[PDB]
RNA sequence: AGCUUUACUGCAGGCUGUCGCUGAGGACUCUCACUCCGGGAGGAGGACACCGAUAGCCGGGC
RNA sequence: GACUCGUACGGUCACUGAAUCCUGCCCAGUGCAGGUAUCUGAACACCUCGUACAAGAGGACGAAGGACCUGUCAACGGCGG
RNA sequence: GAAACAUCUCAGUAUCGGGAGGAACAGAAAACGCAACGUGAUGUCGUUAGUAACCGCGAGUGAACGCGAUACAGCCCAAAC
């Protein structure tokens, strides 16, 4: 489906309808310093490493909508439940 | 599975050892103090169990009795010489340098004074080709060109007993008798005729290797069998 | 040739004998070692914890 | 003023610099050709020896002991083991090479007892430590106040029971507080968890 | 349970880079450690190899 | 430490199985081996970011291995519609 | 055991090597950290507590300081001179 790059809607921050802008969420980069990271290095030794010896799973036929909603005025974003969509194209 | 036969060897059990105690003498050149003086006469010609070839029993001036790797044409009474300036006849032993080129040589040394390592089996002969102040190129029997220290002693002539390989063993019995005088387990059962547990080629409902016979050099012992690091195979091509 | 009865008949070789050290007939005269007290193998006497229940 | 000793000591702060460097490059050679346990008449590090309890007296012996460098010399499993327990290469022993040395030495001198030991260098494949031993039966020692204690029966075979200093240290008994819950008063009494 | 393999996961083993042993003047000379040969004088080899540590690849040999 | 008191006319590793007449075609896959502009390829050291240090992020360099290329079937095997 | 199983668990258990004593080991703070104007070597017993902490954050695993008791006990070198 196609979707407007900008449109009006409620801004949970301002508490009033403003023109928001939609962007597909870009994955942040990791620091490899979280607690989970430490445990990996800490609990991995000789032989099988339990959980840390597993590999990434598979994928669902279609992914959900992973968007960010930016408020034209205050400039703060907010998230929304997503919906399965083979592809998502923005309009303008 | 179980260790393959190739692994049972390494352990050095009776079945794999050579009947050392039944061997005669460790053939090695002499520690001629120097000068080349040393010389001696041939006494008897004995059979060397370890090599299926003859060995000349020798007695020297200092009265030291020792058996020596005997080249072809060497009889009782003959007078052998060993040193830096011995003659240039078959039998005498001297550093490569003092040896004229194009001359068939046997029982060659790798490290000067090591007693001899190269060319020393029924009929084989080495070949001194190039001379130098440093290098003494010797074409070994395998064909390779071994670059050697001119100080490495060697013997003139071809090893005795040449042509042994010409007559076939004909019957197992003969092979048997020969094998019994060597450090080897014989007869030989083919892997392909063994059970899986016993050899990487074992198993099947019919005899044939499981995977391809050519194996990597990195294969571990227990799995290195068949055609080891073969650069190619077959007669064809 | 059965491995049973018929092979019992060749057993006339002496191995274990009265032990000079512990008095048991466990001194292997061909090995010169007692399988009971360890005489001939060790100065300390042969003894293992598995010769009795763990908590005893 | 700085004791003469203080120099011997300060020199070993960096066994790889100056005179002590060349000295080592030289000794190790005569060393790599000596045995496993070599009694020597005088300590290579007088400051340390004296410090640890040495004393040019009778009944006091010294010996240099070499021990192979590296991890445990372990044999792979010949029976079923879960992955965790199939290791060989990275397994290390829980007794430091120094303690290994104190024992090899003490066994060479059955009548003596280990007083202390210190390191004296290491080439590419081995480590040398000098061990101070004591004749608990010599009257020269039975009468020396700063040492007669080591004559007590309860001091017998002290190195094999970890009473040596390097032993108590290797036993996690350094700290008296946090961290030593499973070490004091004994490893075995704490069900071997330290 | 035995057995197999391009099943899962690992562990030996082999090859390879790196660090320590290890020194003098990206290719190069050298000798003094270390190695081998020689009974020895001495020779060859030489900061490599060996060995200790680590990393990547191979790895039903287990 | 065995082989080895041995040294390629040796001995190790495999296949076939006396003699006789013979043993074709196939290197795409798998295996082994050789080469290799370029690509890919870890760690230490090195550079940048970062942090009064550190964790950590990135880069340059690049070994064996691989991609790619060649050789090889008395190598595993194949020899149809 | 985890209702499979690899980390985990069984367990630092079974078993093995070495060694002391009548008891061993520990022990006079580079401690604690109820954070204090506070405690004062060490074992042990009761409790703290199935708490904090660990863990395919699954199953399971699991202290310490302090407190009340028992018994108490403090010293010797190296070096400077
Ligand atoms: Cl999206
Ligand atoms: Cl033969
Ligand atoms: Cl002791
Ligand atoms: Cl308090
Ligand atoms: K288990
Ligand atoms: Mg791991
Ligand atoms: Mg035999
Ligand atoms: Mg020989
Ligand atoms: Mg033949
Ligand atoms: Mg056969
Ligand atoms: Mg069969
Ligand atoms: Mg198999
Ligand atoms: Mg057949
Ligand atoms: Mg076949
Ligand atoms: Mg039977
Ligand atoms: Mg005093
Ligand atoms: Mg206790
Ligand atoms: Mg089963
Ligand atoms: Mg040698
Ligand atoms: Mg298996
Ligand atoms: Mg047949
Ligand atoms: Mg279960
Ligand atoms: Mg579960
Ligand atoms: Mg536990
Ligand atoms: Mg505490
Ligand atoms: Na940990
Ligand atoms: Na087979
Ligand atoms: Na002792
Ligand atoms: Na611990
Ligand atoms: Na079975
Ligand atoms: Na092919
Ligand atoms: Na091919
Ligand atoms: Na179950
Ligand atoms: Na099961
Ligand atoms: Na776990």
């Amino acid at each position: 489906m196609q979707m407007p790059r900008r449109f009006n809607t409620y801004c949970p921050h301002c508490n009033e309808h403003q023109e928001h802008e939609v962007e597909k969420v870009r994955s942040g980069r990791q620091t490899g310093m979280k607690w989970i990271d430490r445990q990996r290095e800490r609990n991995s030794g000789i032989g099988n490493d339990g959980k840390f010896s597993k590999v990434p799973g598979g994928d669902k036929p279609t992914k959900k909508t992973d968007l960010k909603y930016r408020c034209g005025e205050c400039g703060k974003a907010h998230l929304r439940e997503g919906w399965r969509a083979g592809r998502l194209e923005f309009q303008e | 599975g179980r260790r393959i036969q190739g692994q049972r060897r390494g352990r050095g059990t009776s079945t794999f050892r050579a009947p050392s105690h039944r061997y005669k003498a460790d053939l090695e050149h002499r520690k001629v103090e120097d000068g080349d003086v040393i010389a001696g006469t041939v006494v008897d010609i004995e059979h060397d169990p370890a090599r299926s070839a003859p060995v000349a029993a020798v007695e020297f001036e200092d009265g030291d009795r020792r058996l020596i790797l005997a080249p072809e044409g060497v009889g009782v009474g003959d007078e052998l010489q060993v040193g830096v300036s011995a003659e240039i006849a078959p039998g005498n032993t001297l550093p490569l340098a003092e040896i004229p080129e194009g001359v068939p040589v046997c029982n060659v040394e790798s490290s000067p004074g090591d007693g001899g390592k190269f060319a020393r089996a029924s009929g084989v002969n080495a070949q001194l080709l190039t001379h130098d102040r440093n290098v003494a190129v010797v074409k070994l029997p395998s064909g390779e060109m071994k670059r050697l220290d001119p100080q490495c002693r060697a013997t003139i002539g071809v090893v005795a007993g040449g042509g042994r390989t010409d007559k076939p063993f004909v019957k197992a019995g003969n092979k048997h008798h020969k094998m019994k005088a060597r450090g080897t387990k014989w007869p030989n059962v083919r892997g392909v005729a063994m059970n899986a547990v016993d050899h990487p080629f074992g198993g099947g409902g019919r005899q044939h290797p499981g995977k391809p016979k050519s194996i990597s050099r990195n294969a571990p012992p227990g799995r290195k069998v068949g055609d080891i690091a073969s650069k190619r195979t077959g007669r064809g091509g | 040739t059965g491995a049973g009865t018929p092979s019992q008949g060749k057993k006339n070789t002496t191995t274990h004998t009265k032990c000079r050290r512990c008095g048991e007939k466990s001194y292997h005269t061909k090995k010169k070692v007692c399988s009971s007290c360890g005489f001939g193998k060790s100065a300390k006497r042969r003894d293992y914890e598995w010769q009795s229940k763990a908590g005893e | 003023a700085r004791s003469a000793y203080s120099y011997i000591r300060d020199a070993w702060e960096n066994p790889g610099d100056g005179q002590l460097a060349e000295l080592q490059w030289q000794r190790q050679q005569e060393w790599r050709n000596e045995g496993a346990v070599e009694r020597i008449e005088r300590p290579t590090r007088l400051d340390k020896a004296r410090s640890q309890g040495y004393k040019a007296k009778q009944g006091v012996i010294v010996a240099r002991v070499s021990v192979r460098k590296g991890s445990a010399r372990k044999r792979r499993h010949k029976a079923g083991r879960r992955s965790k327990r199939q290791g060989v290469t990275r397994i290390t022993r829980r007794k430091d090479i120094q303690r290994v040395a104190e024992e090899r030495a003490s066994r060479t001198f059955p009548n003596l007892r280990v007083l202390n030991s210190y390191s004296v260098g290491q080439d590419g494949r081995q480590k040398w430590h000098e061990v101070i031993l004591i004749d608990p039966n010599h009257p020269a020692i039975q009468n020396d106040d700063d040492l007669s204690w080591i004559c007590a029966d309860d001091q017998a075979d002290r190195v094999f029971r970890g009473l040596t200093g390097a032993g108590r240290r290797n036993r996690g008994l350094s700290g008296k507080g946090k961290g030593s819950e499973k070490t004091r008063p004994s490893l075995r009494s704490n069900g071997g968890k330290g």
